RNA sequence: UACUUAAAAUUUAAGGAGAGGGUAUCAAGCACAUUAAAAUAGCUUAAGACACCUUGCCUAGCCACACCCCCACGGGACUCAGCAGUG
C-alpha cells in the first residue's frame, strides 16, 4: 500500500472539538432551567412529558428544600411525592455530601450524596442520588422522623421456587430416566438468586448521561 | 514467555547477504501451487534476522526463531542455529566433514581431534 | 499431451492420494538428497513423486529441498518445541521413506475424521437459505406446505387486495 | 421361562439367511440408473477368486434384512392444559425440537392445540415433521399413493414385490401400522400364488419365512423349497418351526424320534401340517428323482 | 456495516413471498437488517396452515439455550412462540388479551340475547 | 383492575424468565469447562506426550 | 448477560503462511536500512520495486462515501447518492 496518505486536519479538528466542550461546559443552573409558563427547557426547547406538569407547578426540587437549610441539610432525610404515593413503607435519603452550584443566583440547583433506604430495607455505602432535578422531593421534618422511619418488616412471601415450564419440565424428567436417575421429584426453579428491584428503585447516578452545551 | 505473532515461528533460509550490523538477510523459499498448472514452485521471502555474534556467511543454510516482540521494522527473527556453513557442511548422519557428496574424513575412522 | 513427464502428478487426483497429513507440532521438513548415485535414488523419487503430495495435504509446513551438500540423503523436520528429528533414507524406497515418516510424524485416521465432524456442525439440513449455504431457501418448496404464490396463485381470501376492499365494503 | 426366539437371534439368523440363499448375479443385477463407461482389469485366477470373495462380502451386508418389529403403541400424552387460551387461536402448533445431535425417537415434538392443550405429538406428525427438518433420501412427506390397495394389486400383478417391500422401507418406520400392512400384504400375496423365488437371494425373505411361521402356514414354502430340491433349506425351516413353536404336537413328535434331516419334514407333514398330503407328495416324489437318477 | 454498540437478539426473520410469509429464526446483532447479517439461524415458524392444519415452528432448543446463556436477548413475537410451545411461561400479555378476547364476546353475546329480545318483542307485537 | 394484574404478572413472568437464563448460563459454562479440562481433555493431551 | 469476577456479540490496533487488475516504450526508486559507545552504509527491484492508468468485491453479505475542498478547526460554488416528485 504506502499511499494512504496522513489526514492532518482530521486529527486537529477532533483535538480542537474536544478542547472546546471542556472549556464550554455547561452547568446545571443552564442545562435545567424550566420556563414554567409553557414548561418547556430554554436550553433545548424540550416540553416535559403531560404527566409530569401537575408536579412541576405543585412540587419542589431537592435543593430547593436544601438552599434554605444551614449545612445544606447535611444529616437530614428527604423523601420523593413519587414514593410517598406508590409506597407505603418509608423510602428516603439520608443526606451525607452537597455540592450547590454556586452560578445559580438562589443555589437551587446542584448535585447530592446520601444513604438509601427504600421499602424500609437500608443500603450499607452513601452514592450520588439522581433525578435531583425533578419536582418530587419533600423534606422531612426533624420531629417527625421518628414516626416516618418506624418501619418493621414482615415475613417475606414471595414464593421462592417455581415449577418449570411444561415442556421444560418434560425435557428434565426425560433425562433423568435415560441417565439411570429414578426420582419422582418434581423440578423447581431457584428464584431467589434473581429477584427483581422494583421498577421506581433508585439508579446509579455516577454512570448516568449528561445532556451536551449545544443549544437547540 | 508468549510467542511472536507472525506465523514463521520457525523459518529455514539461506544467507543472502550479511552487510548490516549484527543483523543477516535470509531468504526462505516454500512450495506454491499453481493452480493452473497443478504444480509446485518455489516462492522466495527475505527474512531479517538478529546474529548477535556476526557468526553467518553468505551461503550458509540457518534456522530462525521469531522474535517475541519485533526489534525493529523489519527485524523479526533471530538466528536459531546453523544447519549447514558454506563448505564446512558437518554430515549430519555420521557426523563426519564432508566436502560436497563426499567424506573428508572417512566414517570407518575415528580421528577424534 | 500434457506437458513434462508423468504428467499425472499435476493432477488433483494424484495430490490428494498422499497420506501423510503431519501432526501440529511439525513447522519444516528440509530435504537433503543427491542427484547422482546409486544408494539415493529412492530419495530422488521421494522428491519427485512424493514432496508434491505432502505439501498439497500440509500447505502450512514449510519444505526446503538442499541438493548435493551431503554424501547420504536425509530427512530433518523441524518442531515447534524446538526438537529436531532426523531420518535417514539411504537404501530406501520413495515408499518406504513414505510410511516410516507417516508413522513417526503423521497424524492418525481416527484423529483426521473427528476434525472433519467439526467442521461441518453448524449445516443443519432443516435450515432455509440461499443454495451454497442450505438445501431449501423456503418453506414453500416442502411438501403440504403452501406453495409459492409464483408457481401457484393463492386463494383470494389469503390476499391482502382482497381483505383491503372487504374492509373497505364493511 | 424358555424366552421366546427374536428376529435378530444369532440362531434365527443363521436359519433364514440359510434358506434365503445368495446369488451374486441377483443381488448385483444392473440397476436401471445413469451409467458410466466399465473399467477393466487383468487378473489371474488367483485375483479373480479374491474378487469374487469380496463381492460375496458385499453381497451379505446387501442382504442385511430389515427389523422385524412389533407395532408402535399410539402416543397420548398431555403436558398441560392452559385453558386460558382457549379460543385465542384457529390452528394447531407443532412444535419440533431440531438439534442435531438427538436421535429422532428421543426428539420432542408437541402441539398446542386450539383448545389450550399441549400435547405429545403423535406418531404420524413425528414421522411427517422430521421428514420435513431431516429429510431422508428416498421418504416422501406425505404418504405415497403407490401403498394403496388398488395401486398395490397392480405391482403384484407385474411381479414387483421386491419393490413393493423396498419402497415401504423407504417410506415408513419397521414399527410403524402401513408399515406392518405392506408386507403382510406382500407376503400373503406371495403365498397363494406360490411366487417365493421373487424375493430370494434378497432382504425381504427372512420376514417373510418369519410371518409364515409365526402364522402356521409354513407348507407352501416347504413345498416350494422341496420341488426346487432345495430340501437343505426345507429342513431348516421345519428347524425354525420346531423352535418358535416348541410345545407344538410337531415339535415334541421329533424329539420323541430323535428325527434329522429329512425325517423332519416327514413329521411337520403328519402332526402340524396344513396340507400334510401334499408335502408328502412333493418329498416322496423328489426321493424318487433323486433315487431313480442317482 | 461496521456496528458499534448493541446486543445479540434471537427475532424472525422475514421470508418468502407476497401474502406467503415465511420466518427464519436467527441469532442476530440487533442493529442487522431484518433479513440481513446473522450470526445463527436457530429455527423457522410458518405462520401458514399446512394440509394437515397446523402451523409449523421448528426450533433448536440446544442452540437456543446456548445464546440464552450469552445474553441474546429475545423479540416479543419469539417470546410468544417459546411460550406456546412449553419451553417459556406464557407471556403476561398472551393472558391479558386472551382476557381481553373474553370479555369482548361476553359483551356480543349478551348483545345479542338483547337484541333477540328486542326481536321477541317484535313478535310479542306481532 | 387490568393494569394491576398486568403490572404483577410482568414481574412474576420476568422472575420466571430470569431464573431460566440463569440456569441456562451455567450449563453453557459447565459445558465449555468440561471440553477445556475435564477427563477427556487431560487424558488425551498426555497420550499425545508419551 | 452474568459475578465481585466471566461467557458472548461487536469492534479497534499492530501484523503476515499464501493468494490478489493493466502498462516494462513506467527500469530504476532516492532514505525507501541496521546497530544503539550512537557508529556502519545500508534498504527495495526483471522472482517486476517505483511511477502512471483502470476498477467497488469477498456476495446469507462485505467495503467506501454522505453538498464540495481525500479530512472539515476552517473555508466555499452551501446539501433529496431517505420516500415520492421536478428541471
Ligand atoms: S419463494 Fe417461497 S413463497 Fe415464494
Ligand atoms: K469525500
Ligand atoms: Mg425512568
Ligand atoms: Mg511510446
Ligand atoms: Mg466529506
Ligand atoms: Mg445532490
Ligand atoms: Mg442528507
Ligand atoms: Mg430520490
Amino acid at each position: 500500500r504506502k499511499k494512504v496518505r496522513p489526514r492532518l486536519i482530521a486529527e486537529l479538528a477532533r483535538r480542537v472539538r474536544a478542547l472546546r466542550e471542556q472549556r464550554n461546559q455547561p452547568r446545571d443552573s443552564q442545562l435545567y432551567a424550566l420556563d414554567y409558563e409553557t414548561l418547556t427547557r430554554p436550553h433545548s426547547g424540550r416540553r416535559l412529558p403531560v404527566r409530569a406538569w401537575a408536579d412541576v407547578r405543585r412540587e419542589s426540587r431537592l435543593l430547593q428544600l436544601l438552599a434554605r437549610l444551614p449545612l445544606f441539610g447535611l444529616g437530614r432525610l428527604v423523601t420523593r411525592k413519587s414514593w410517598l404515593w406508590q409506597h407505603d413503607e418509608p423510602c428516603y435519603w439520608r443526606l451525607t455530601r452537597v455540592r450547590p452550584d454556586y452560578t445559580a443566583q438562589n443555589l437551587d440547583h446542584g448535585r447530592a450524596w446520601g444513604i438509601l433506604t427504600f421499602k424500609g430495607k437500608s443500603e450499607d455505602t452513601a452514592r450520588e442520588i439522581e433525578q435531583v432535578m425533578y419536582h418530587d422531593w419533600r423534606l422531612v421534618p426533624k420531629h417527625e422522623e421518628e414516626a416516618f422511619t418506624a418501619f418493621t418488616a414482615k415475613p417475606e412471601d414471595r414464593l421462592n421456587s417455581v415449577p418449570y415450564p411444561p415442556l421444560l419440565r418434560a425435557m428434565i424428567l426425560a433425562e433423568r430416566q435415560k441417565n439411570g436417575d429414578t426420582s419422582v421429584q418434581e423440578p423447581l426453579l431457584n428464584l431467589e438468586r434473581t429477584r427483581m428491584r422494583p421498577w421506581d428503585y433508585p439508579a446509579k447516578q455516577e454512570t448516568k448521561g449528561r445532556a451536551k452545551g449545544t443549544p437547540v | 514467555i508468549v510467542r511472536s505473532s507472525v506465523h514463521a515461528k520457525w523459518v529455514v533460509g539461506k544467507v543472502i547477504g550479511t552487510a548490516m550490523i549484527k543483523t543477516a538477510k535470509v531468504r526462505a523459499t516454500r512450495l506454491v501451487l499453481d493452480p493452473y498448472l497443478l504444480k509446485y514452485f518455489n516462492k522466495r521471502k527475505t527474512y531479517f534476522a538478529h546474529d548477535a555474534l556476526q557468526q553467518c556467511s553468505v551461503g550458509d543454510i540457518v534456522l530462525l526463531r521469531a522474535l517475541p516482540v519485533p526489534r525493529s521494522k523489519h527485524v523479526k527473527h533471530e538466528l536459531a542455529e546453523i544447519i549447514f556453513k558454506v563448505g564446512r557442511v558437518i554430515d549430519p548422519v555420521t557426523g563426519k566433514p564432508c566436502a560436497g557428496t563426499a567424506y573428508l574424513e572417512s566414517p570407518l575412522s575415528e580421528p577424534r581431534e | 499431451p500434457m506437458k513434462g513427464r508423468f504428467p499425472i502428478r499435476r493432477t488433483l487426483q494424484y495430490l490428494g492420494r498422499g497420506d501423510v497429513v503431519f501432526k501440529e507440532s511439525v513447522k519444516i521438513m528440509t530435504v537433503n538428497y543427491n542427484t547422482y548415485g546409486e544408494l539415493g535414488e529412492g530419495a530422488r523419487k521421494f522428491v519427485f513423486f512424493n514432496i508434491p503430495q505432502i505439501q498439497y495435504k500440509n500447505p502450512w509446513v514449510q519444505i526446503m529441498m538442499f541438493k548435493n551438500m551431503t554424501p547420504s540423503p536425509f530427512l530433518r523436520f523441524y518442531l515447534d518445541s524446538g526438537e529436531q528429528v532426523l531420518v535417514d533414507v539411504e537404501t530406501k524406497s520413495n515408499k518406504e521413506i513414505m510410511e516410516h515418516i507417516k508413522k513417526i510424524l503423521g497424524k492418525k485416521e481416527e484423529t483426521l475424521r473427528e476434525e472433519e465432524l467439526e467442521k461441518q456442525q453448524r449445516f443443519h439440513p432443516g435450515n432455509f437459505g440461499p443454495r451454497k449455504y442450505c438445501l431449501r431457501e423456503c418453506m414453500c418448496e416442502v411438501e403440504g406446505q403452501v406453495p409459492c404464490p409464483g408457481l401457484v396463485p393463492l386463494p383470494k381470501e389469503m390476499t391482502g387486495k382482497y381483505k383491503a376492499a372487504l374492509k373497505a365494503s364493511t | 421361562e424358555v424366552k421366546k426366539p427374536a428376529f435378530m437371534d444369532e440362531e434365527v439368523q443363521r436359519i433364514l439367511t440359510k434358506i434365503t440363499g445368495l446369488d451374486l448375479q441377483k443381488t448385483f443385477r444392473p440397476a436401471i440408473q445413469p451409467l458410466k463407461p466399465p473399467t477393466y482389469k487383468l487378473m489371474t485366477q488367483a485375483q479373480l477368486e479374491e474378487a469374487t470373495r469380496l463381492a460375496v462380502e458385499a453381497a451379505k451386508v446387501r442382504l442385511k434384512m430389515p427389523p422385524v418389529l412389533e407395532e408402535r403403541k399410539p402416543i397420548n400424552d398431555v403436558l398441560a392444559e392452559d385453558k386460558i387460551l382457549e379460543g385465542t387461536e384457529t390452528n394447531k402448533y407443532v412444535f419440533t425440537d431440531i438439534s442435531y445431535n438427538i436421535p429422532h425417537r428421543e426428539r420432542f415434538i408437541v402441539v398446542r392445540e386450539p383448545s389450550g392443550t399441549l400435547r405429545k405429538a403423535s406418531w404420524e406428525e413425528r414421522d411427517r415433521v422430521i421428514q420435513i427438518y431431516f429429510p431422508k433420501e428416498g421418504r416422501r412427506v406425505l404418504p405415497p399413493v403407490i401403498f394403496k390397495d388398488e395401486n398395490l394389486k397392480t405391482m403384484y400383478s407385474q411381479d414387483r414385490h421386491a419393490d413393493v417391500l423396498n419402497l415401504c422401507v423407504a417410506q415408513f418406520e419397521p414399527d410403524s401400522a402401513e408399515y406392518i400392512k405392506v408386507h403382510h400384504q406382500t407376503y400373503e400375496d406371495i403365498d397363494r400364488h406360490g411366487k417365493y423365488e421373487l424375493l430370494r437371494s434378497t432382504r425381504h425373505f427372512g420376514g417373510m419365512a418369519w410371518y409364515f411361521v409365526n402364522k402356521k402356514k409354513i407348507d407352501g414354502l416347504l413345498i416350494d423349497q422341496i420341488q426346487r430340491d432345495l430340501v437343505d433349506d426345507a429342513t431348516s425351516l421345519v428347524q425354525l418351526y420346531h423352535m418358535l413353536h416348541p410345545d407344538g404336537q410337531s415339535a415334541q413328535e421329533a424329539k420323541e424320534q430323535a428325527a434329522e434331516g429329512v425325517d423332519l419334514i416327514k413329521v411337520f407333514a403328519k402332526t402340524e401340517a396344513q396340507r400334510g398330503a401334499y408335502i408328502e407328495l412333493a418329498l416322496q416324489t423328489y426321493q424318487e428323482i433323486v433315487t431313480s437318477h442317482s | 456495516k461496521a456496528y458499534h454498540g448493541g446486543h445479540l437478539t434471537i427475532r424472525l426473520a422475514l421470508g418468502g413471498c407476497t401474502n406467503r410469509p415465511f420466518y427464519r429464526i436467527v441469532a442476530a446483532h440487533n442493529k442487522c437488517p431484518r433479513d440481513g447479517r446473522f450470526v445463527e439461524q436457530l429455527g423457522s415458524y410458518d405462520p401458514l396452515p399446512n394440509s394437515h392444519g397446523e402451523k409449523l415452528v421448528a426450533l433448536n432448543l440446544d442452540r437456543i439455550r446456548h445464546w440464552i446463556g450469552c445474553g441474546a436477548h429475545l423479540s416479543k413475537p419469539m417470546e410468544k412462540l417459546l411460550g406456546l410451545s412449553g419451553f417459556f411461561p406464557l407471556h403476561p400479555m398472551m393472558i391479558t388479551n386472551a382476557e381481553r378476547l373474553r370479555r369482548r364476546r361476553a359483551r356480543e353475546v349478551l348483545l345479542a340475547s338483547q337484541k333477540a329480545e328486542s326481536e321477541a318483542k317484535e313478535t310479542e307485537a306481532s | 383492575a387490568e393494569f394491576f394484574v398486568l403490572t404483577e404478572r410482568y414481574r412474576q413472568y420476568r422472575e420466571t424468565v430470569r431464573a431460566l437464563r440463569l440456569e441456562f448460563t451455567l450449563e453453557v459454562r459447565r459445558k465449555l469447562h468440561e471440553a477445556r479440562a475435564g477427563v477427556l481433555a487431560e487424558r488425551k493431551a498426555q497420550q499425545a506426550i508419551t
